[PDB]
């Protein structure tokens, strides 16, 4: 009952009710349509209309869905049946992948320990920084190493250069956890008086607040009879009806390029296959729009300081906040008239040429 | 198997191994890995003076189990009757 | 230090309308030292330095000629690292000079400091063990 | 949707009729209590009287309707055992259950490679047909609708595996006891479930008709009575005894004088009256205990009276005994957490999963009828919710682990309560931990309380060997534990008694010198028993057998041991010395219930006679004691000695490791193989203590000069072996350091008469040992002691189980198993007659 939860604070069940896929899956796509809605609303614009001023879109993870649907919209007559196409998805990947893997019970000596050693509370997801794809993939290797199949971690996210994400079950990414606490360093351990090449790994590592581990085998299972579930009601991306590029997660590809069902590849794209979050932001622009959820801890921020330099200049449509930095912008860029509305992030090749 | 038969026999094998266990060498090596790998004790404990096939199971631990211990996430505890006394009989300080 | 040169940025916001010459030595640079890497802090601390309009940003240590400085001035440097393109705004050459004719330096000491092979950055790090093109570290009172 | 659930109207004859409806139902077809009310207008004020004759038969066929899928027949036998059905465990009954009550363990999630599990709590759900059906017999004729649960717990079997989602089950219930009290009718009911012909589980409970009963006549109780256990100290001790008529043995003639009894009693009572018993039985083993601490059956408890008024037999063994009880606190409470449950909103869920459709939990009418606060849930579900906790945060979610479980349900709850429920560990029973819990509600009243018993991790005892032994070694634990005293006390006078010494001292002050004196009839029987110390060496056929002691003989007034350190350190009373130490320290721990069933063992050289001792009970104390005390002697007369009684031989502790970090453990045998051949000397490797980092080599003084310096050599040299045998051949590397070996041999060769052995880079010598034991050097010492094992390692005394699995030896270093497999490998690493036959006729199977 979101509408319940909405008008009487006092009956949302836990974080931890809301946070399990099934319910938290569609819910953030609302929160993503809701966001574009505004933004349209307040231009405006028609849904379509806001969609024609964008060069195309594209989603991380089970955002790749509403991109995918924002570009088939048109009038607001017509936007609901949009809406009801990515809502439906997203429920359905959400229902379907929950019951392939659900959460259960953490030995409480595991989250005492994961605790007491200033990591997360263990979940499907871990995300580690400051180490190379490769460096993070060898110690992942060597932890699936004494694992059998049905228990084994791989790479969900290179979210960027140093940047990853590793999932799998949270009890076999924990034992991943352990053997990287020894590899790693004290973080103030003041290596200042010692030569550089000498010096060792300092880096950084979070369990993420997710109740599933998408883009592992442990949901392949759940590919199939989603799609099948789909089919069994109106929902289909045709290749005509898309109006804007929407960059494949795996590929950096346009979805519309392709022989087979859209529907089923961003299924198998959130469900199975990883994301490289680079690549598939292959694009050039001057400015990117970040609908998606979480203020200034969500992914444009992320984005933004895998291209710093490049002039890109990011702008966070959910949060009306301020940036000490002008690094990035917030909400109210998107709609000012004065010429306070356009700034650019410096590209130094020019700036500095 | 008869029950009586298999005494029997047991009897003697057992009383063969440790008769003979004179002048064959201790395979303890060998020994600590059957129990830390193949049943996977998360107790070891050492009844004796002092701690020496302890420090011994621990050396073994960080030399081969290093990996092992860490993605199969099972904490290993080692006691000594001698030292460990807290420890063994479940009566701790507050 | 990378605390260093942030400190230096906060000299800079102090007044806005100063030029300031952020000049960025190394640690393979003559005689004091430093156990940092060249590459490391500018190219970690680069982008922050850039919002400053006072900041002079100037590559030193290591130099000698204008061919093997002229990708810091490109920005192309950055390029091995898989960074944007990070182009400096000038350089210091303080070893390539202490030969010329007019600098001090007796007859035998140009003859001694021409006569040693240097070393790439790849193993400038060997001054503190080993004589590493006929350089060593050694430490003042 | 809406529905009927109450009908009233009149019938035939002037009776009111309150058609009570149940919805919720086995079929989906309604079932109804028909109450039925006599109405008067001749009294004015109480009109309405309730028909009572078979009300309570009405209430129990609805009832049946609900729980039994049987036709309703109430014509049992209390006494009769009650047959369930078999009961095949669906991969999605354990899912419905699981989330009924809110487990959510992994052990019960269907994950790939892996079987689903059912949680204990699912008995409850395989056997409530069998066990309910016990309170239903007209012999046993109460008001169901205000039945009570009182109790219920779930024992497992020991060695039985838990639940699992493929199982058959067949479940039978039995009822132990139906009395009446005061307050009302007691019934008491056991379940067992098993599984492939094998029992699994057992499953306890208790349910309470209140109301005032006269039933006596259909009133019995089976009571399991504690062990009790006496000490037959004295001679009219015995004559008291003999003079019971239910105390009856097998021989008349055992020597009661001195032993000590147990008695394992089981007392079945039948009351004909209040307080007067109609008849008392009490049967049960008597046992007597071995030097082993096994138990063995000398008779039986034999007592039975009609019209008693009390049993005379448990009284008898209560004053004039002790009670063994087997749990064992712990000296404080140990604090496990404080946990947050909820009751279910609906009562439905629970119902459907388990098939208890009691509308108590579910209609209002009739919960209402019944004079309950509202929908009491289901006492079954706080069970299961609370074990729930208990298995997560003492059991660490380890499904396993929790063996045992028990619930008193103190006071009712409804749904939507909040409950603070605590957990502590509170004692041991036989190696599992004993935790308590308590339950209360929002009002701070409490609601449950239980016990569970939650076995170890996984457990493995290592018993030291000798080097470590210090004066005064676990004599503080003498001081406090009786355990320990007993050990040592039975050990320290087995050694006055035949040695003439006392363990004990030298333990407790460390002797620079001890002399033994023959003095009287008791001095001369000790010197025979040094007399008789052989030592047989088998060569080439022949048996060389020697005095041990030289000097003792039938003109000898007293010897003398010497040591100028102290005695403790001289391994005919060092292992002895050890030996006790931890089996006592082992057997306070196995008092005080710490000891793992399933625990694996091993010692190293001597401290596997300790290890066997402690955990397999194989030999007396006396018997180990002794054992060990000629291990030693024997030891010490193996070598030829000097003058000054040197040896011709030592040990040396190798670390690889030192050498080279090339140097492994293949580089090390290699090395110490070629010494041998080479020099035609002796060098063995004799402990393989840790991989790449202790050894230990023993042999010839000369050998042992030799390798330390071969190895010196290699290390100054940066020789790794491992690369030089891949570029050069076998012969060339081989001839390599045989130069290397033979420089180095030359010079000790020319040392003088017992070298001495000095240190290494990777060598540093052993002080103080003399014999290469855990050499090939002492197989000829092999057949003596043979044969004085088997003189003191009884076959009785040998009980399979306790060893097969758990047992690592030092010969072989793999689990002991009974198995032609295993004999093979023995005679492999040994060679030995009586294995040779055994392997080579296996098929000795059928007795
Ligand atoms: C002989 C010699 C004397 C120096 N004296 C100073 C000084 O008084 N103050 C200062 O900030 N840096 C001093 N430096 C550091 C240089 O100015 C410059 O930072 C460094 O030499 C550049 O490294 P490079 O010689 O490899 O190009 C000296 C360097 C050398 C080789």
């Amino acid at each position: 009952n979101i509408l319940e939860w909405l008008e009487n604070p006092s009956n949302t069940p836990d974080k931890d009710y809301l946070l399990s896929i099934p319910i938290s899956c569609p819910l953030i796509g609302v929160i993503q349509l809701a966001h574009y809605v505004v933004t349209a609303k307040l231009l405006g614009f028609t849904p379509g209309e806001l969609r024609s001023y964008l060069k195309g879109a594209t989603g991380h993870s089970q955002g790749l869905v509403t991109a995918v649907a924002i570009a088939e919209t048109d009038s607001w007559e017509s936007f609901f049946v949009s809406v009801r196409k990515a809502i439906t998805v997203l429920f359905f990947i959400g229902v379907r992948c929950y019951e392939a893997y659900p959460n259960t019970s953490l030995p409480p000596s595991i989250l005492e320990d994961s605790l007491e050693n200033n990591e997360g509370v263990p979940s499907p997801m871990l995300s580690i920084s400051n180490l190379t794809q490769e460096q993070v993939q060898d110690y992942v290797n060597k932890t699936n190493s004494h694992l059998p199949a049905g228990k084994q971690v791989e790479i969900s996210l290179v979210n960027g250069a140093k940047n990853l994400v590793v999932s799998g079950p949270p009890q076999s990414l924990y034992g991943l956890n352990l053997t990287l606490r020894k590899a790693k360093a004290p973080s103030g351990l003041d290596q200042s008086r010692i030569p550089f090449s000498e010096r060792k790994l300092k880096f950084s590592n979070r369990f993420l607040p997710v109740a599933s581990p998408f883009h592992s085998h442990l949901l392949v299972p759940a590919s199939d009879l989603i799609n099948k579930d789909l089919v069994k009601n109106n929902v289909s991306f045709n290749a005509k009806d898309i109006q804007i590029p929407v960059y494949d997660t795996f590929d950096g590809s346009d979805l519309r390029v392709l022989s087979g069902s859209i529907s089923e590849r961003i299924v198998d794209c959130i469900i199975r296959l990883p994301v490289k979050w680079e690549t598939t932001t292959q694009f050039k622009a001057t400015h990117i729009l970040d609908f998606g959820p979480g203020g200034a801890s969500g992914l444009g921020v992320l984005t933004h300081r895998n291209k710093d330099g490049t002039g890109v200049r990011v702008i966070v449509a959910g949060t009306l906040d301020i940036n000490p930095d002008d690094d990035y912008g917030f909400k109210q860029e998107i709609f000012d008239v004065t010429s306070n509305g356009l700034k650019k992030n410096p590209n130094w090749l020019e700036e500095y040429h | 198997m008869k029950p009586e038969v298999e005494q029997e026999l047991a009897h003697i094998l057992l009383t063969e191994l440790l008769a003979y266990q004179f002048a064959s060498p201790v395979r303890w090596i060998e020994t600590q890995d059957v129990f830390l790998k193949d049943f996977n004790t998360e107790r070891v404990v050492e009844i004796g003076p002092s701690p020496t096939l302890a420090g011994m199971a621990q050396r073994t631990l960080k030399n081969k189990y290093e990996s092992y211990d860490a993605a199969l996430s099972l904490h290993r505890e080692i006691l000594c009757y001698s030292k460990d006394a807290k420890e063994i009989y479940y009566t701790p300080d507050p | 230090s990378i605390d260093a040169i942030s400190q230096v940025i906060n000299i800079a916001k102090a007044h806005p309308n100063f030029p300031i010459a952020l000049q960025w030595t190394g640690g393979r640079g003559g005689g004091h030292h430093s156990f940092e890497d060249a590459h490391t802090p500018m190219l970690q601390m680069y982008s922050k330095i850039r919002r400053h309009p006072n900041i002079m940003l100037i590559f030193g240590s290591g130099f000698g000629s204008a061919d093997d400085t002229y990708p810091y001035l490109t920005g192309e440097w950055s390029t091995k690292f898989d960074y944007p393109p990070m182009p400096f705004d000038g350089f210091l050459f303080g070893s390539r000079v202490m030969i010329a004719k007019e600098v001090k330096t007796s007859p035998d000491a140009k003859k001694c400091i021409a006569a040693c092979t240097g070393v790439p950055d790849d193993k400038w790090e060997q001054t503190y063990k080993k004589p590493t093109g006929g350089i060593v570290t050694v430490r003042s009172e | 949707e809406l529905k009927p659930t109450v009908i009233l109207k009149l019938l035939k004859e002037n009776i009111i009729q309150m058609e009570m409806i149940e919805n919720r139902t086995m079929d989906g077809k309604p079932v109804s209590l028909p109450l039925l009310y006599n109405f008067n207008p001749d009294n004015g004020f109480a009109p309405i009287s309730e028909v009572m004759e078979d009300r309570n038969q009405r209430i129990k066929e609805m009832y049946w309707k609900l729980w039994i899928d049987e036709p309703f027949n109430l014509d049992f036998d209390p006494r009769d055992v009650i047959k369930g059905k078999d009961f095949e465990i669906t991969a999605k009954e354990v899912y419905d259950f699981t989330h009924a009550v809110g487990n959510n363990c992994e052990d019960f999630v269907s994950r790939p490679d892996r079987t689903m599990l059912a949680p204990m709590d699912f008995a409850i759900v395989v056997g409530w047909r069998a066990i309910i059906k016990a309170i239903f017999p007209n012999t046993v004729d109460g008001d169901l609708l205000k039945l009570v649960h009182l109790s219920n717990g779930y024992k497992m079997i020991p060695g039985a595996k838990p639940l699992q989602v493929g199982d058959v089950v067949s479940t039978t219930a039995v009822i132990e006891s139906v009395v009446n009290q005061p307050t009302g009718k007691i019934v008491d009911v056991v379940g067992t479930l098993s599984r492939n012909g094998k029992p699994v589980m057992e499953v306890t409970s208790s349910f309470f008709y209140r109301g005032n009963y006269t039933d006596f006549e259909n009133t019995f109780q089976k009571t399991v009575e504690p062990v009790y256990q006496m000490h037959i100290k004295t001679s009219k001790d015995i004559a008291v005894l003999r003079s019971k008529e239910w105390f009856q043995l097998d021989d008349e003639d055992f020597d009661l004088l001195n032993k000590t009894l147990t008695f394992e009693t089981e007392t079945e009572v039948t009351f004909k009256n209040a307080n007067i018993f109609s008849s008392v039985k009490c049967f049960g083993p008597i046992k007597v205990e071995l030097p082993t601490k096994e138990t063995v059956e000398i008779g039986i408890v034999d007592y039975e009276a009609g019209a008693s008024h009390g049993n005379p037999v448990v009284d008898f063994l209560k004053r004039n005994g002790s009670t063994l009880e087997q749990k064992v606190n712990l000296e404080n409470p140990i604090p496990i957490a404080v946990l947050d449950s909820y009751t279910p909103s609906t009562n439905e869920p629970y119902a459907r999963v388990s098939g208890d459709l009691n509308p108590i939990h579910v209609s209002r009418h009739f919960a209402s009828y019944a004079n309950l606060p509202g929908t009491i849930t289901h006492g079954m579900f706080s069970s299961a919710s609370v074990r729930a906790l208990i298995e997560n945060w003492a059991a660490d979610s380890v499904s396993s682990r929790v063996r045992g479980y028990t619930c008193q349900f103190v006071d009712m709850v409804l749904p939507n309560t909040a409950l603070k429920t605590s957990i502590q560990h509170v004692g041991m029973i036989n190696g599992r931990k004993l935790i308590k819990f308590e339950t209360r509600n929002e009002d701070d009243v409490v609601v449950l309380t239980g016990e569970a018993e939650i076995e170890q991790p996984v457990t493995t005892f290592v018993f030291t060997g000798q080097g470590s032994q210090e004066q005064g070694m676990g004599m503080d634990l003498y001081k406090t534990s009786k355990a320990a005293q007993d050990v040592w006390n039975r050990a320290d006078n087995h050694f006055k008694d035949t040695y003439g010494f006392s363990i004990l001292d030298i333990v407790i002050n460390n002797p620079v010198n001890l002399t033994i004196h023959f003095g009287g009839e008791k001095g001369k029987r000790i010197r025979e028993n040094y007399s008789a110390m052989i030592f047989e060496t088998i060569v080439d056929g022949k048996l060389k057998t020697e005095k041990i002691f030289k000097e003792i003989n039938e003109h000898s007034t007293s010897y003398t041991f010497r040591s100028e350190k102290g005695l403790l350190s001289a391994t005919q009373f060092t292992q002895p010395a050890l030996t006790l130490m931890e089996k006592a320290a082992f057997e306070d721990l196995k008092s005080k219930g710490l000891i793992p069933a399933d625990a694996t063992f091993a010692g190293h050289s001597l401290g596997e006679y300790a290890a066997l001792a402690s955990l397999a009970d194989v030999m007396s104390i006396e018997s180990l004691v002794e054992v060990v005390f000629y291990r030693g002697m024997t030891m010490q007369v193996a070598v030829p000695r000097d003058e000054l009684g040197r040896s011709n031989y030592g040990m040396i502790a190798i670390n690889p490791g030192r050498v080279a970090a090339s140097f492994s453990q293949e580089a090390l045998q290699y090395v110490v193989e070629r010494v041998g051949k080479r020099t035609g000397w002796l060098v063995e490797i004799v402990n393989y203590n840790v991989e790449n980092q202790q050894y230990v080599a023993a042999g010839d003084l000369r050998a042992l000069d030799t390798v330390t310096n071969v190895l010196n050599f290699i290390k100054l040299q940066k020789i790794d072996i491992i690369e030089l045998q891949k570029s050069l051949s076998l012969e060339e590397v081989e001839g390599h350091l045989f130069e290397i070996i033979d420089e180095a041999s030359k010079k000790s060769a020319v040392k003088p008469r017992p070298l001495k052995l000095e240190r290494g880079f990777a060598c540093i010598p052993l002080v103080g040992i003399s014999v290469p034991f855990h050499s090939t050097y002492l197989m000829n010492g092999v057949k003596p002691f043979k044969s004085f094992l088997k003189k003191n390692i009884i076959k009785e005394n040998v009980k399979v189980a306790r060893l097969a699995g758990k047992y690592i030896p030092n010969l072989t270093a793999k689990p002991f198993q009974v198995t032609k497999e295993y004999f093979q490998d023995v005679y492999d690493l040994t060679g030995s007659e009586p294995i040779k036959e055994i392997i080579d006729n296996w098929e000795k199977y059928e007795q």
